[PDB]
């Protein structure tokens, strides 16, 4: 212990936007973590705090018209499936108009900018706060608080709710894929994120808007470069790849190890049987070159409580987006950045160095460098080899 | 059977209208496909 990473309020603020089960609370490559019942039936409602950069739903529709493969296009009419056939074209996107005519889905930013119910500081938070702000009408046209999950396009700064709540469709004998076999209603879909594709949309539960500021300071936005996670064990911050059931891979590039800590096997999940994760998982990893020049994805399901300094690292979330920076349409009008929580000056910052760790024999140095923090663990002293 | 399997995954209610505190109601304006729901 003395873990730099835990030693006063602000330090324990900032590792504290790594922790999923912290705030998001819930799954995240299928999220599906609440209940409500609307007209006597109960129903899954997706429930996680956290926006899910870049995440997508792939669908397995016939490669031809009128069929887009596209999850944001509109949700079909019934004429529209009667003139395609099977299975349903259209995507999960919410249709619904005013008396007048206009969409509630996608929704321009530029009108919840300027509207006096919408209180959220950024782009995001205002697409998230549309979304906490609509909620299913039962069968007596009552209001319910069964709420539609959204995506955020940025690059388009649209805001869509989707009609659609699922997230995983799979099994020949509920869905197609590409159109095989031709019998079946529903194309099979999946969550997805990609190395190239979609990076400007983000996916979350309405819940994200019930509090529309928040998700700023408590979920890990972004990817932090420069530092590998790890634990503080045995007195010094292990990272990842010292933990026995670290899965660890060789990538080709740092988005291939982004893209990992979403979709591999132990993601947080709440599919099937009802599973709510809580948002437990192999959520975390990191991209590093290793000491014989090998690019590296470490992941794991430690919740992070150290880091290890790496320039050449970069530690991602399920959540998180692969961008390492701040983008626009999350700084608010009007929280610190890892530079900021991170920071030291030289002669107020001393080296130190804790115990020998017997069984690795190394110890943790903590040191300031480049007026940053860093966190490393080096051989142990003569002396204390000879207890190694 | 294929409702409580639909439900397990998240198929969510038949509903054909939505309210939202900018626009007030919302419906669809033609009848979605039944399977959607
Ligand atoms: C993550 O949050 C969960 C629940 O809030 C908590 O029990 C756990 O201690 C946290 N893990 C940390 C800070 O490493």
């Amino acid at each position: 212990s003395g873990n730099p990473f835990q030693a006063n309020v602000e330090m324990k603020t900032f590792m504290e936007r790594f922790n999923l089960t912290h705030h998001h609370q819930s799954g995240i490559y299928v999220d599906l973590g609440q209940d409500k019942e609307v007209d006597g039936t109960l129903y899954r409602e997706p429930a996680g705090l956290c926006p899910i950069w870049g995440k997508h739903i792939e669908l397995q529709q016939p490669d031809r018209p009128p069929y887009r493969n596209n999850f944001l296009e509109d949700v079909p009419t019934e004429k529209e499936y009667k003139q395609s056939g099977n299975p349903l074209p259209g995507g999960f996107n919410l249709n619904f108009v005013t008396p007048s005519g206009q969409r509630i889905s996608p929704f321009p930013m530029e009108l919840l900018e300027k509207n006096s119910n919408i209180k959220a500081s950024t782009d995001l938070g205002r697409c998230a706060e549309f979304a906490f702000k609509t909620v299913a009408m039962d069968k007596n046209n009552k209001a319910t608080k069964y709420r539609y999950p959204f995506v955020y396009d940025s690059k388009k700064r649209l805001c869509h709710i989707l009609y659609v709540s699922m997230q995983l469709m799979e099994g020949k004998k509920y869905c197609s894929v590409k159109g095989e076999p031709p019998d079946l209603t529903w194309y099979c879909f999946k969550p997805r994120k990609s190395v190239t594709e979609n990076h400007h949309l983000i996916y979350g539960s309405a819940y994200v808007g019930e509090n529309p500021d928040a998700f700023i300071s408590k979920c890990p936005n972004q990817a932090l470069r420069g530092y590998r996670f790890g634990v503080w064990k045995k007195g010094r911050c292990l990272d990842y790849t010292e933990l026995t059931d670290t899965v660890i891979e060789r990538v080709e590039s740092k988005a291939q190890c982004w893209v990992k800590t979403f979709e591999n096997d132990g993601v947080a999940s709440d599919q099937p049987d009802q599973p709510h994760s809580g948002g437990v998982g192999r959520n975390y990893g990191f991209y590093y070159v290793d000491t014989t020049g090998e690019g590296k994805c470490a992941l794991s399901d430690q919740v992070p409580d150290c880091l290890v300094s790496d320039s050449a690292a970069v530690s991602y979330t399920a959540a998180g987006s692969l961008s390492e920076e701040t983008p626009n349409f999350i700084i608010p009008s009007n929280p610190p950045t890892p530079e900021t929580a991170l920071q030291c000056t030289a002669d107020k910052f001393p080296d130190s160095f804790g115990a020998c760790d017997v069984q690795a024999c190394k110890r943790q140095k903590t040191s300031c460098v480049g007026g940053q923090i860093q966190s490393t663990s080096v051989d142990c002293t003569a002396d204390e080899q000879n207890e190694c | 059977d294929i409702v409580q399997h639909m439900e397990d995954i998240g198929g969510a209610p038949p509903v054909s209208c939505v309210t939202n505190e900018i626009l007030g109601v919302t419906c669809a304006p033609q009848a979605i496909a039944k399977a959607t729901x």
